[PDB]
RNA sequence: GGCCGCUCCAGAAGAGGGCCCCCUUGCCCGUUAUCGGGGGCUAGGCUCGAUGUCGGCC
């Protein structure tokens, strides 16, 4: 419970921008560990990137990233960094910082026997842009076992996230709102839906509120049935 | 020359109390160099066993770790809510270290069938000049379904994306949407716009579809 | 046929090097760092050694 790794440093920059990451520690001594840099790029498995000994100051890195990125660390700050260079898209993740402890008795470095909880690195060169939202509106042909399915398509907007709520909250049963998919443009997209009795469409009103905070935009959009 | 490690199955549905074996396989041997992780979404992930069968410090002991060869195994002996999380093997034999790809361990429960649903583009994306066609595939289990695409009888490929729900909070279903995205001009050059599922819970596939305009 | 050698030729010639496997690091060891022992291979391609089918002397 004393030991902890507090990164800092992530955010958003362009394909050939720089980034540099903080990782934290307290609860043990830098010198008396192997730091890493291990990342997650979203939905895919764990990358190591990057390890440093400070105590001797060996450092070895990942073939992809050798010459971009520079790891280091602070012992009178108990900190390990992790500066990103010539950055891409390939290289957006989650970056972790981790911790091997030393054991003088051993030979040889271990697992990976602790983790701090990740900072957020996008790299893109799309702008920032609020989403459009559209509605999916039900029609008297798609009424399953007296069951209406709508929702609204929230397309093109960077970066993440968007979070939605349907009637300013008072509507959650039912409520599916999907992971964003990025696509070849750039931006995101991704689509909330809701189940709801379909007699109940002309007597209730349904509203999606989708909120972008980077772009400051909140939307409503009344979805309501096409009729004829 | 690094050694690559290869973990099935990708995922595994199991109930609470199940005794639960989750694979892995070094390109070459690693001797006794494997350590095995847990993640839960959006935490880091943290060490179960290291040296291949060792605990380490705080793990509850029904979890345990085994090598025959090459292939290194963990084993829950009885699985507990807390443990449907993802689980990733590594070796540490060599530099660089290099881990597996993730077994998810899932909640199994009973079939359910999707309930599909159709969305043609609004015509307030139309006037944009984009038509995203939305397909719905709604609290169904297992995880495993085909959504195919077909406009004017022809099966759409490469211009279509799907999305899929973790296992619901309550019902320890997923939904899945299927977008197919085409241009304002390519969709009004046809007429049937058509979603075809296919799933076990579904003794044939369903199609929904519609015609545009109508 | 002797002696002295490897400058040249030969591969007839064995170590270095390189790959794989077992032993939970297992005589002793171990760079804040994965060893050691055993096993299975790789030869004339580089280094060193050795040799003569080679060179020099008599
Ligand atoms: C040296 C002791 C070792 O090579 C001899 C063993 C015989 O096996 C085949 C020769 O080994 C090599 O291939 C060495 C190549 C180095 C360039």
């Amino acid at each position: 419970s004393e030991v902890q790794l507090v990164e800092s440093g992530g955010g958003l920059v362009q394909p050939g921008g720089s980034l540099r990451l903080s990782c934290a520690a307290s609860g043990f001594s830098l010198s008396s560990s192997s730091m890493h840099w291990v990342r997650q790029a979203p939905g895919k498995g764990l990358e190591w990137v990057a390890s440093i000994s400070p105590y001797s100051g060996s450092t070895s890195y990942a073939d992809s990233v050798k010459g971009r990125f520079t790891i280091s660390a602070d012992t009178s700050k108990n900190t390990a960094y992790l500066q990103m260079n010539s950055l891409r898209a390939e290289d957006t993740a989650v970056y972790y910082c981790a911790r091997t402890k030393y054991h003088y008795k051993n030979y040889y470095w271990w697992a990976l026997d602790y983790w701090g909880q990740g900072t957020l690195v996008t790299v893109s060169s799309a702008s920032t842009k609020g989403p459009s939202v559209f509605p999916l509106a039900p029609s008297s042909k798609s009424t399953s076992g007296g069951t209406a399915a709508l929702g609204c398509l929230v397309k093109d907007y960077f970066p993440e996230p968007v979070t939605v709520s349907w009637n300013s909250g008072a509507l959650t049963s039912g409520v599916h709102t999907f992971p964003a998919v990025l696509q070849s443009s750039g931006l995101y997209s991704l689509s909330s839906v809701v189940t709801v009795p379909s007699s109940s469409l002309g007597t209730q009103t349904y509203i999606c509120n989708v909120n972008h905070k980077p772009s400051n935009t909140k939307v409503d959009k009344k979805v309501e049935p096409k009729s004829c | 020359s690094d050694i690559q490690m290869t973990q099935s199955p990708s995922s595994l549905s199991a109930s609470v109390g199940d005794r639960v074996t989750i694979t892995c396989r070094a390109s070459q041997s690693v001797y006794y160099s494997v350590a095995w992780y847990q993640q839960k979404p959006g935490k880091a992930p943290k060490l179960l066993i290291y040296s291949a069968s060792y605990l380490y410090s705080g793990v509850p002991s029904r979890f345990s770790g085994s090598r025959s060869g090459t292939d290194f195994t963990l084993t829950i002996s009885s699985l507990q809510p807390e443990d449907f999380a993802t689980y990733y093997c590594q070796q540490y034999r060599r530099r660089p270290i290099t881990f597996g790809q993730g077994t998810k361990v899932e909640i199994k429960r009973t079939v359910a069938a999707p309930s599909v649903f159709i969305f043609p583009p609004s015509d307030e994306q139309l006037k944009s000049g984009t038509a995203s066609v939305v397909c719905l595939l709604n609290n169904f289990y297992p995880r495993e379904a085909k959504v195919q695409w077909k406009v004017d009888n022809a099966l759409q490929s490469g211009n279509s994306q799907e999305s899929v729900t973790e296992q619901d909070s309550k019902d320890s279903t997923y939904s899945l949407s299927s977008t197919l995205t085409l241009s304002k001009a390519d969709y009004e050059k046809h007429k049937v716009y058509a979603c075809e599922v296919t799933h076990q819970g579904l003794s044939s596939p369903v199609t929904k579809s519609f015609n545009r305009g109508e």
